[PDB]
Order: C-alpha cells, then sequence, then structure tokens
C-alpha cells in the first residue's frame, strides 16, 4: 500500500521488428547431372535474402 | 556553386558537367565533399583557423 | 533485369532483352555499366568465351 | 509421457502462447541511423545500419 513495485512500460528496440523467420528444411543439389554448377549463384557466394 | 552541382537544388547555377556520371548526393556524402573544398581552400590561403 | 538460362541439349543459352525477348549471345548489344558492375563475376564466367 | 499431450487443453495452451506473444512483442522501435547507398544496386537509396 505505501509503495508499489513501478512497472517498466517504455523500452526500445534496435533490431528489425518480426516474428516469423524462414528455415531451410531439406539442402539443394547444387552439383547435379543435368545442370551445371556454375548456373547456380551459390558457387559465386553471392548473398541471397 | 559548387555543391548545387551534385545535387538537387534550386539554385541556378549553370550545369556544365553532366556528360560526367554521379549520383544525388545526400546529406552526409554532401558534408563530405564540403568538407574536402573546405580543407583545399584552406591549405591554399594559408589558414590554420 | 538481364537474366539467362542455360540452353540445355544443344541450344544456346538466351538472355533476357528489355523488351522481354530471350536472345542468344551473338550480334550487338547496348549494356549500361551498372549491369556490369552488379554481375561482375556472374557475366564473365558467362560472356568471356 | 514426454511426447504426449492432453487434447482437452489446446485451447487453453493456444490462448497462453498467444498472450506470451503479445506480451513478448511490446517495444518501441530506435532509430539508429543511415547511410548511403555507393553502389549501383539501388538509385542511391539510404540504408539502415
Amino acid at each position: 500500500l505505501l509503495h508499489a513495485d513501478t512497472p517498466r512500460l517504455v523500452t526500445w528496440d534496435a533490431g528489425l521488428c518480426t516474428s516469423f523467420k524462414i528455415v531451410p528444411i531439406v539442402p539443394a543439389q547444387v552439383p547435379q547431372d543435368v545442370l551445371a554448377y556454375t548456373f547456380f549463384t551459390s558457387s559465386y557466394a553471392i548473398q541471397s535474402p | 556553386t559548387l555543391v548545387a552541382q551534385i545535387s538537387e537544388t534550386q539554385y541556378p547555377v549553370d550545369r556544365y558537367l553532366d556528360w560526367i556520371p554521379s549520383l544525388r548526393a545526400s546529406a552526409a556524402t554532401a558534408a563530405t565533399f564540403a568538407e574536402w573544398v573546405n580543407t583545399s581552400m584552406k591549405t591554399a590561403f594559408d589558414l590554420s583557423d | 533485369d538481364c537474366r539467362i538460362s542455360f540452353g540445355m541439349n544443344g541450344a544456346a543459352p538466351m538472355i533476357r532483352d528489355e523488351t522481354g525477348m530471350m536472345v542468344p549471345f551473338e550480334g550487338n548489344w547496348i549494356f549500361p555499366l551498372a549491369l556490369w558492375q552488379m554481375n561482375t563475376r556472374y557475366f564473365n564466367q558467362q560472356f568471356d568465351a | 509421457s514426454v511426447r504426449g499431450a492432453n487434447p482437452l487443453m489446446f485451447r487453453a495452451n493456444v490462448l497462453h502462447m498467444l498472450l506470451e506473444f503479445v506480451l513478448d512483442n511490446l517495444y518501441l522501435n530506435r532509430h539508429t541511423g543511415f547511410s548511403q547507398d555507393h553502389t549501383p544496386f539501388t538509385e542511391g537509396a539510404n540504408l539502415r545500419s
């Protein structure tokens, strides 16, 4: 009654707001017989979203 | 007169060098450019303040 | 949006013209320099030969 | 069983899950600081950091 724990209601965020993430479930086959590896962009170390 | 050449501004400047490619400089880019101009003029006129 | 697709089974590879058409690797093209700057690695592996 | 759950309580569990979801996503959004794009991938856009 004489003093109650004041809540903390003003807090800040710095990263990007999000709650859903995309995760790989099965690895691809970047070396294969039909299509040469120079086709794919993983062979060039390109960063994809 | 110089900063009006590498950014969008209402100042009438007669706009000579346009065949040379460039990007629309933002505040920070134009600020770095203006700093180089400043230090160059100070060096030329032998100033330190 | 220049995009390459490997021609399979002997067909030549094609590239995505600005008007939507796909064209082989021959003739006379017109690039902006920004394309080659964006894909300096993937382009020369395809074009140098 | 460590791998079993009572089906007659999925609703209560999901209500608690949604409550914790909302309670977790209660933050404000900081303004960090941007940076001009020095490459030709975008039209000189300003990017977060």
